[PDB]
Order: C-alpha cells, then sequence, then structure tokens
C-alpha cells in the first residue's frame, strides 16, 4: 500500500490533526498529482470558496477524468471541504488549518520545527555523511540478514516480534528461529525506499497495540523526511513515547545518536530517502549479470533467482537461466518482482539505452513465470446426470446464485462446483424433485 | 524522472525602478523580488528533481541570484537577498549606457542551461523553460543578438515566455512566438505573483491540460543596418540579405565582404 491509501482510511479528526503540522501538509501536497498541486496553488491564496464548475473549467473536456480523479482524491484527503454558497450553489474552499500550515512551511512563519542546535553548541563526538551513510547500510544488511536468518546479524527481540506480526516471517515453535516465508522474499526483493515506507506503515499499524499517537509519530517522521541531511537536531521538545519510537529508529539506521541520553540526532540518508542509489548491475544479452557488489546481502538476494559463476574481489558473474528462474518462482518470487529489482539496482552504463533491460530477457523472464501457471487445477465435483435440459439450467441458476459454481457447459449439460457447495447443491435437487 | 528546469530573468534597470519609487506607486522592486522568490519556491515545491535559476539584468552586466519555512528554500532565499543587495548597492553610474543588457542574461541563462543538461543523468530528460519580466523598454540596438539568441533556444528546444510589466517588447514577442513560449502583459502590478502561479507555474506538458490566454499580436519589424531602430518597408541586399532603409548604390556589407 501507499501513503494515499493509508490516508484514506484515517478518520476526519486524524486528518485534521495531521494538518497541524507544516512538515506533513508539505509531503501530502507532494504525494499529490500534477494536476492536484496546479489547484492547491492556485486556492492557497483564496480567503472565499471558487464554484465548482468554476474549478471544472479550468481542465479541457477531453482531460475531465483527470480532473474528476483530483477532485475525488483530493475529497477523500480532505484537503478542501465544499461550502455551501448562497443561493444554492456549492463552493470550494481549502481547509483553512492546512491551507495556514501550507503558508507557513512555503512563505514562513511561526516557530522553527526544531527547537535549537547551537544551545549546546558543536557536538564533541560529530560523524561525517560517509559515515552516516555506511553506518545507515550496516544497520539495514543486518536487519536484512537478520530476516534471512544468519546467526551473525542479531537484533532486538521487538524488532523480531515486528517482523512475525508483520507475516514475513513465521515463529512455528517457541525459542526456535522463524523461518522466512514467501512474503519475506517478496519483500527482499523490494526496492529500499518501498521496503522502509511498507516497515514504516506496518509500524503504524501495530502502533495501535502500544498505544502511541499515530498523528505524533506521523508528524515526526515527515519532519525526518525533509530534515537536512548532515545536521543535527534537539531530542528535547518530544514526548517519552516519541523518544522511545526513536531509539527503535536508531536500530533501522533511519537515525544515528551516539548514546540513549544524548541530546544530538542526526537523520540518515535513508531517512531523506523515505519521503520518496546509481545501481550496480549489468545485464546482457546472454543471460549474464556482471554486480559490481561485496555484501553478501546482495550477492544471495542475485544468487535467489540466478546461478552464480565467479566471483571476484570486486565482482560478481552469474548466469540467469530457465531452472533458475523456476526454482525462484516456487519460492513465491513473481517474475514482475525481479524486473522490477533488475530495473532499481541496473548500472548507469545500461541507462543509456531506451530501454533500461533489453525486451528479450524480461520476455523470456516472463515467458518462464507462465510455464509454471500453465496447467489450471481445480478441485470439485462434475454433475453430468441431467435428464432434461430445464432441469439443468435450474440447477445451474441455483449453482449461480450460491456463487458456488465452478464451470458450466450447457452444450453438454455438464457442470463443475466446489465440493463445498456440492451438499447444498445436493439438498436443493433433492428438495425439487421431491417436492415435485 | 521528469526534470524541470526554471530560469528567471529579471530586469533590474535602476532608472525604470527609480522613476517608479518617485512615483510612490503600490508596486516597487522588491515586491517584485518578492513574488520571483515565491514563484521559486513553488516551482521547486512542484517536484523535487526541480531546479531554479534566477538571474537579474542590469546596465552594468548580469549578475546569477542563484524559522518555521523550508530549511533550503529558506538558504535560497537568504542567498537572492544578499546577491540582489550586492549588485544593487554597488550598482554605480558610470557612464551614459541606460538599456538594459537583456541579451547577456539570456546568453549566460542558455549556458547555464546547456552546463546544466551534461550533469544529467542519461536516463532522464532535462526539460528547460526560461521566464524574462520585462520592466523597462526594450532595446533596439541588440536585435541581431537577441535573434541570435532565439534561434539557439529553439534549436535546443528552451521555452521561452514573457511577462513584461509597462512597457511591450517586440522582441520578447518574437521570442515567445518562434520559441513556443507565452507572452503576457500584467494589467495590474501587485498581482503580478498571481499570474506566475495561474499561467507560466505550470509545465509545458501541463499547460496543453489547461487553458491559457491566446496570444498577443505579434510584429515582425525588422531592424536597419546603417539605423538599428525598426522599420517596415526597406531595401534588402539579394546577396547577404542585409535590410537598408534607403536605397544605396552598392551594398556597404558586400563592399566589406573581399
Ligand atoms: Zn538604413
Ligand atoms: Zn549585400
Amino acid at each position: 500500500r501507499n501513503l494515499q491509501e493509508f490516508l484514506g482510511g484515517l478518520s476526519p479528526g486524524v486528518l485534521d490533526r495531521l494538518y497541524g503540522h507544516p512538515a506533513t501538509c508539505l509531503a501530502v501536497f507532494r504525494e499529490l498529482p500534477s494536476l492536484a498541486k496546479n489547484w492547491v496553488m492556485r486556492m492557497l491564496f483564496l480567503e472565499q470558496p471558487l464554484p465548482q464548475a468554476a474549478v471544472a473549467l479550468w481542465v479541457k473536456k477531453e482531460f475531465s477524468k483527470a480532473q474528476e480523479e483530483s477532485t475525488g482524491l483530493l475529497s477523500g484527503l480532505r484537503i478542501w471541504h465544499t461550502q455551501l454558497l448562497p443561493g444554492g450553489l456549492q463552493g470550494l474552499i481549502l481547509n483553512p488549518i492546512f491551507r495556514q500550515n501550507l503558508r507557513i512551511a512555503l512563505l514562513g512563519g511561526g516557530k522553527a520545527w526544531s527547537d535549537d542546535t547551537s544551545q549546546l553548541g558543536p557536538d564533541k563526538h560529530a560523524r561525517d555523511v560517509p559515515s552516516l551513510d555506511k553506518y545507515a547500510e550496516e544497520r539495514w544488511e543486518v536487519v536484512l540478514h537478520f530476516m534471512v536468518g544468519s546467526p551473525s546479524a542479531a537484533v532486538s527481540q521487538d524488532l523480531a516480534q515486528l517482523l512475525s506480526q508483520a507475516g514475513l516471517m513465521k515463529s512455528t515453535e517457541p525459542g526456535e528461529p522463524p523461518c522466512i516465508t514467501s512474503a519475506g522474499f517478496q519483500f527482499l526483493l523490494l526496492d529500499t525506499p518501498a521496503q522502509l515506507w511498507y516497515f514504516m506503515l506496518q509500524y503504524l499499524q501495530t502502533a495501535q497495540s502500544r498505544g502511541m499517537d499515530l498523528v505524533e509519530i506521523l508528524s515526526f517522521l515527515f519532519q525526518l523526511s525533509f530534515s537536512t541531511l548532515g545536521k543535527d537536531y534537539s531530542v528535547e521538545g518530544m514526548s517519552d513515547s516519541l523518544l522511545n519510537f526513536l531509539q527503535h529508529l536508531r536500530e533501522f539506521g533511519l537515525v544515528f545518536q551516539r548514546k540513549r541520553k544524548s541530546r544530538r540526532y542526526y537523520p540518515t540518508r535513508l531517512a531523506i530517502n523515505l519521503s520518496s542509489q546509481p545501481g550496480f548491475i549489468v545485464v546482457e544479452t546472454n543471460y549474464r549479470l556482471y554486480a559490481y557488489t561485496e555484501s553478501e546481502l546482495q550477492i544471495a538476494l542475485i544468487a535467489l533467482f540466478s546461478e552464480m559463476l565467479y566471483r571476484f574481489p570486486n565482482m560478481v558473474v552469474a548466469q540467469v537461466t530457465r531452472e533458475s528462474v523456476q526454482q525462484a518462482i516456487a519460492s513465491g518470487i513473481t517474475a514482475q518482482q525481479i524486473i522490477h529489482f533488475l530495473r532499481t539496482r541496473a548500472h548507469p552504463v545500461m541507462l543509456k539505452q531506451t530501454p533500461v533491460l533489453p525486451p528479450t530477457i524480461t520476455d523470456q523472464i516472463r515467458l518462464w513465470e507462465l510455464e509454471r501457471d500453465r496447467l489450471r487445477f481445480t478441485e470439485g465435483v462434475l454433475y453430468n446426470q441431467f435428464l432434461s435440459q430445464v432441469d439443468f439450467e435450474l440447477l445451474l441458476a441455483h449453482a449461480r446464485e450460491l456463487g458456488v459454481l465452478v464451470f458450466e457447459n450447457s452444450a453438454k449439460r455438464l457442470m463443475v462446483v466446489t465440493p463445498a457447495g456440492h451438499s447444498d447443491v445436493k439438498r436443493f435437487w433433492k428438495r425439487q424433485k421431491h417436492s415435485s | 524522472d521528469e526534470l524541470n528546469l526554471l530560469v528567471i530573468v529579471v530586469d533590474a534597470n535602476p532608472i525604470w525602478w527609480g522613476k517608479q519609487a518617485l512615483k510612490e506607486s503600490q508596486f516597487t522592486l522588491s515586491k517584485c523580488i518578492d513574488a520571483v522568490m515565491v514563484l521559486g519556491n513553488s516551482h521547486l515545491f512542484m517536484n523535487r528533481s526541480n531546479k531554479l535559476a534566477v538571474i537579474a539584468s542590469h546596465i552594468q552586466e548580469s549578475r546569477f541570484l542563484y524559522d518555521g519555512k523550508y530549511e533550503l528554500l529558506t538558504s535560497a532565499n537568504e542567498v537572492i537577498v544578499e546577491e540582489i543587495k550586492d549588485l544593487m548597492t554597488k550598482s554605480d553610474i558610470k557612464g551614459q549606457h541606460t538599456e538594459t543588457l537583456l541579451a547577456g542574461s539570456l546568453a549566460k541563462a542558455l549556458c547555464y542551461i546547456h552546463r546544466m543538461n551534461k550533469e544529467v543523468k542519461d536516463n532522464q530528460e532535462m526539460k528547460s523553460r526560461i521566464l524574462v519580466i520585462k520592466a523597462a523598454e526594450d532595446s533596439a540596438l541588440q536585435y541581431m543578438n537577441f535573434m541570435n539568441v532565439i534561434f539557439a533556444a529553439q534549436k535546443q528546444n528552451i521555452l521561452i515566455d514573457a511577462c513584461v510589466l509597462d512597457s511591450d517588447s517586440g522582441l520578447l514577442q518574437q521570442a515567445c512566438d518562434i520559441t513556443g513560449g507565452l507572452y503576457l502583459k500584467v494589467p495590474q502590478m501587485p498581482s503580478l505573483l498571481q499570474y506566475l502561479l495561474w499561467v507560466f507555474l505550470p509545465d509545458q506538458d501541463q499547460r496543453s491540460q489547461l487553458i491559457l490566454p491566446p496570444p498577443v499580436h505579434v510584429d515582425y519589424r525588422a531592424a536597419c543596418f546603417c539605423h538599428r531602430n525598426l522599420i517596415e518597408i526597406g531595401y534588402v541586399c539579394s546577396v547577404c540579405l542585409s535590410i537598408f532603409c534607403n536605397f544605396s548604390p552598392i551594398c556597404t556589407t558586400c563592399e566589406t565582404a573581399f
């Protein structure tokens, strides 16, 4: 799921409380479509509602579908609310709180998002941007290795429980380590910003168990999203629970902090990328992958759907075979996920070509994917004992009404239904003959 | 992957703004600078990948101008304010030159766009457009350079948009017509920013979706070689295509070439 889907199901009060922070409003505005942004900007400096027809006349008739979609999305997000214009007309005006916060974020005004940074002076143990990036990469690699099950990576108990609640890994028995499921493989194949966003969404969903304020967590996350890289921020000014949540972020690599009691925290590159690098995989027409990577995580991920051939100290040469792709699919990974992963990790050299990946390789992978699903199997019960067409039609209509029909053929008067509905169909058939 | 580059050329001619300030009108150069900064902030807020550039023209030369609000936007506004203050404070009238060096600013903008295009990754295309706001009167002495700039922009497919404040310029109309840009005259100066947020804010693809005012009557009067003034009917050479206001027994340009 995406941000818009998550925000659609929230109550109006929660949405209004979210708009109280300028950082949240900017993120919501950037998540809007291109057409919606122009409407928001035009209505930013308006103190009076506008007629619905006047707004509808801005976009041409041919692109009315995009206008309708944008209007529906804005109404669902409650960015604007319809106003009862005098004379029976309907006026459209943006939410005053959202508009005020957006103007504060853009034009200026009010207090800063962070309390202060120069009160405590320069950090005694400050790090650099490459160090923060290395720390974030190490944390993410440790998390993903713990997802795989490598003993070298050990995380906190609550983090492991969160993965179990997310369904990526299941713990069949207490004490024994959980096993990664197909959903875990799909999560691994996802892009890093997508993985971070999915993990944050799962955290937000499970936050209701801990009784934490969703609005505060969302506002803090959005503030971290726009935070400048390499600049510390004041820990003070936050509730006790949020700091605890921040500690979990410290385990996730999004936020770096020297000590729990330290008053300085440095947002990392991964935290910035959460709101939204060059790729290290070269794909050749002969079904060969050349990866410029050294960490065991990427090697394992590539070996999930490919056969390894050579491992030079700074290079990995692998071959994409039919058997490897079939094994990966049997593991639960679809071809679309593999193609997306290859495109995301594609080397910058391959970006020169008009297609990111050669069409032949993608077509071959997709065809290999369809090989497993070529045969369709449906367990059920077949009825072929119809003496008359009229009797067959009534039973077929009853089965369709029950919604247990699998296959119908009026030409030969043969039908196939689910075993669960077989008892109901038999009871219906007996009643028709007995009552006759 | 959609890269939009917006370059804003600001006519900062001291004479016109001084006359406007002496008129004690509701519009000043400070309001224009604030409107330009707000437009740039809106453009940057439209998409993360969007890039902004501001160039201010003057009699001397062209200057590259580039707490509750965005941190990067705050730094950009501070840099723009510092640059414009440095340009205005050090602006000393040394000479009889009064026409705005609009051609030089456009040339610098084109050079900056060309520089930024190479740094763009091959997987993405950097769509670039140039917005020009005109305050002082147009200069007819720079006709050839202006036409060369227009042709260079057309070659690289760079939109040129003109926002005339007081006096209409035929050169800007020709540039908008040739490059496909939008030419608009401001009826009320204090409302200028709203126009910038209603017409020039959307990109070229977005402009097709929306409805825009029809282009104004574009003129195509040429400039005489020996007068550098707008003319309607003149003598044109059949070899070098030079334009003369009066008949001559021998073409000066052809006489120059040996
Ligand atoms: Zn002449
Ligand atoms: Zn001649």
